[PDB]
């Protein structure tokens, strides 16, 4: 039997603790029961055998950089949140969710998520983006971003929907396999 | 199966009716040797298949039939011998618990019997549900569904281009005869968390209150799904319909009472498995006591005390009050239970749990005199 | 034979009707297709079945099957038709501008199709030769419902036509049709029929 270690790196003004408990709640789109707790943790298999699986809800508050160099050690893989369509979780992300985490343990399978895709083309957001001059992060500027870090993959899903959020984790276990 | 065509057969002496003398091979093959036959291939199959209890529970008789009529002492011998097998393999042995599926092929373009009828389905031990719906689209043309997860498709029950719904349904408890009162180990538990399970059910959360944002908790209901399976999982078949289903509710109390609940059991949960265990890694630990010691998202500590320990849920409900007491006692035993959790965590400990534990000890002793005081508790 | 022609190219319905359900049959008996360079002991066989409900595709990473298609779920089982966009024939593939290691070589230009659907992942594929690769692609576009672009199914259609005006024509063997239809004789306007019907 195996158990993965993951610190979850991201922004809580995207609210990917969502997203994860809803994974966890493996629920029908929208009927998930966000809770109380952090670090939301199961075991799911992909191929072989299922692992223990533990996703570390680090909040996207920077405060927590006291304990979560901590975290970062002895930690199996990360995951790096950002969304698609919100540029400053894109920018924070790139300033400090992926440097402190990157040089934390610049020696870590990384994966770089955008969140939020069902609304990187969402008309009426990204029209809101550019009245509000904020641009929709296209698939290339987080291709050319992973390519900068090398993240061993960068993935966009979805939370409301689930879509591809699925196979992001099934990646995402099968990343140790 | 072969044990229902057994299950006509009698341990009489003779070859009784040559209609069930069977075509494979032929000669006198009195009754009791048939059955003897039959049982034989049928022990093994569970043995492959497992089934350990159910070996056990014929080999009794088996053994019994041995030495009430032919003295097979030798079949005897081996028998219990493959008996004591198989109980070292219950103990043992750990086994899975498959996901299971109500599942409503609705559709006028489904067979009769095909359509517009709730089909709950044993799938494999760690089955998602969208794979599960993906082999339903294998199963059948026309890939589409209903969103309507809850509610059933009435355009098609009638109409065509068979559409279809499912959901991982809660496989509900076992019934250990004669072992509630008994402290059985877990292996009887386990053998029963997903076995020999007929009803069932799927969640339903639901917003019946003033959908605040930090409260999530005087609206959250839960319409239960209630199923009944016509026969028992694991049975002849994998699927089966639901026998009956129902829906169900839950008050905001109520609510608060399974999410403390299931806070609660996964606590006593986590803390167990590690009790008898000793290879374990302390990691959930951390998982629980972390989230645990901040209701961080929301402070499900403060957020229950808004919305059903204060003054304004007595409003919504002076009578029916005595059930915010009994959050009290919820988190009244929680937090004793979180002292087990202290416990294995103590026993455990280590250098970067130790401002984790100095945590958990510091904020957990306040939460106890808390509830002692402004939680309003009688602790043990 | 203008008249004739007109009669025969005019009665089309069928005919490329049955070549395109040909070409669809051939999809869902399907063989052992190649992957993208198969050379580090990479499965070059491997098979792709059109569901008998014509739903999913049986395309998964089977071994080296020299007898053709084996039939169960395949290691990618699904393949709806709703979301195909269309396949990339030809330089079009994103495996035949493939630089890196996969770099497809000059002998897979007709091999060269990449099925679209979800518009990033393709189903990149090889085929053994020219003639099968244009009727899986046909196929494909019956899937679609459009042209057949194998020069073997215009072969087929223009034959069957011909055979089929062939065997037809035999009748009015020393008769002529006059380029305008004969005329119709003025039929007694009155429905009545002195004999009973039929």
């Amino acid at each position: 039997m195996q158990a993965i270690k993951c610190v979850v790196v991201g922004d809580g003004a995207v609210a990917k603790t969502c997203l994860l408990i809803s994974y966890t709640t493996n629920a029908f789109p929208g009927e998930y029961i966000p809770t109380v707790f952090d670090n939301y943790s199961a075991n799911v298999m992909v191929d072989g055998k299922p692992v223990n699986l533990g996703l570390w809800d680090t909040a996207g508050q920077e405060d927590y950089d006291r304990l979560r160099p901590l975290s970062y050690p002895q930690t199996d893989v990360f995951l790096i949140c950002f969304s698609l369509v919100s540029p400053a979780s894109f920018e924070n992300v790139r300033a400090k969710w992926y440097p402190e985490v990157r040089h934390h343990c610049p020696n870590t399978p990384i994966i770089l998520v955008g969140t939020k895709l069902d609304l990187r083309d969402d008309k009426d957001t990204i029209e809101k983006l550019k009245e509000k001059k904020l641009t929709p992060i296209t698939y290339p500027q987080g291709l050319a971003m992973a390519k900068e870090i090398g993240a061993v993959k960068y993935l966009e899903c979805s939370a409301l929907t689930q879509r591809g959020l699925k196979t992001v984790f099934d990646e995402a276990i099968r990343a140790v396999l | 199966t072969l044990l229902l065509h057994a299950e006509l057969l009698q341990w009489s002496d003779k070859p009784c009716v040559p209609h069930l003398l069977q075509r494979d091979s032929y000669y006198v093959y009195t009754q009791q040797e048939l059955k003897e036959k039959l049982y034989q291939e049928i022990i093994s199959y569970f043995d492959k298949g497992k089934m350990w209890e159910k070996a056990i529970k014929l080999s009794k008789e088996l053994a019994e039939t041995y030495e009430s009529k032919v003295f097979d002492y030798e079949g005897l011998g081996n028998l219990l011998k493959k008996r004591a097998s198989f109980y070292e393999n219950i103990i043992k042995a750990m086994r899975p618990q498959p996901e299971y599926f109500a599942v409503g092929y609705y559709g006028q373009g489904f067979p009769s019997f095909l359509r517009n009828k709730i089909f709950i389905y044993r799938g494999k031990e760690y089955e998602r549900r969208e794979d599960f719906s993906l082999r339903l689209l294998t199963q059948f043309p026309n890939a589409e569904k209903m969103t309507s997860t809850t509610p059933p498709g009435e355009d098609i029950k009638s109409s065509p281009k068979q559409y279809m719904q499912c959901f991982t349904v809660k496989p509900v408890m076992s019934l250990p005869p004669s072992y509630k009162d008994k402290p059985v180990p877990e292996q009887i538990l386990n053998y029963y968390r997903a076995n020999e399970v007929q009803q069932f059910r799927y969640s339903r959360p639901f917003r019946k209150g003033e959908k605040d944002p930090d409260n999530e908790f005087a609206t959250m209901w839960i319409e239960r799904t209630t199923y009944t399976t016509a026969y028992t999982f694991p049975g002849i078949l994998k699927w089966f319909e639901v026998k009956q289903i129902s829906t169900e509710e839950i008050s905001p109390l109520e609510n608060a009472i399974e999410t403390m609940e299931l806070t609660n059991e996964r606590i006593s949960n986590c803390v167990q498995q590690h009790a008898w265990d000793r290879s374990l890694s302390v990691h959930p630990l951390s998982m629980l006591l972390s989230g645990i010691v901040d209701p961080a998202v929301m402070g499900g500590f403060s957020n229950y005390e808004k919305a059903f320990f204060t003054e304004k849920y007595l409003q919504e409900h002076p009578e029916d009050q005595e059930k915010v007491e009994l959050l009290k006692r919820l988190i009244a035993l929680q937090m004793p239970l979180l002292t087990e959790g202290i416990r294995i965590h103590g026993e455990k400990l280590t250098e970067q749990l130790k401002p984790l534990h100095e945590r958990l000890s510091s904020c957990f002793r306040e939460l106890k005199e808390k509830v002692e005081k402004h939680y309003g508790v009688i602790t043990l | 034979s203008r008249p004739i022609l007109e009669l025969k190219e005019k009665i089309q319905p069928e005919i490329l009707e049955l070549i395109k359900q040909q070409r669809l049959n051939r999809l869902v008996e399907g063989t052992c297709f190649r992957k993208l360079n198969a050379r580090r002991r990479q499965d070059k066989f491997w098979y792709c079945r059109l569901s008998p409900n014509h739903k999913v595709l049986h395309y998964g990473d089977l071994e080296e099957s020299p007898q053709g298609e084996v039939p169960h779920d395949s290691l990618q089982d699904k393949l709806p038709v709703a979301d195909i966009k269309a396949v990339v024939t030809g330089k079009d593939c994103p495996h035949m501008k493939e630089k890196g290691a996969l770099k497809q070589n000059k002998e897979v230009l007709e091999l060269a199709f990449s099925i679209l659907y979800d518009s990033n992942c393709q189903l990149n594929f090889i085929a053994p030769d020219k003639h099968e690769y244009c009727i899986w692609t046909d196929g494909l576009n019956a899937l679609l419902g459009k042209d057949m672009m194998s020069d073997l199914t215009r072969n087929d259609l223009d034959t069957l036509l011909s055979m089929e005006i062939k065997l037809r024509l035999l009748d009015l063997e020393n008769i002529q049709i006059p380029d305008a239809p004969p005329p119709i004789p003025k039929e007694p306007s009155n429905y009545d029929f002195v004999y009973d019907c039929n």
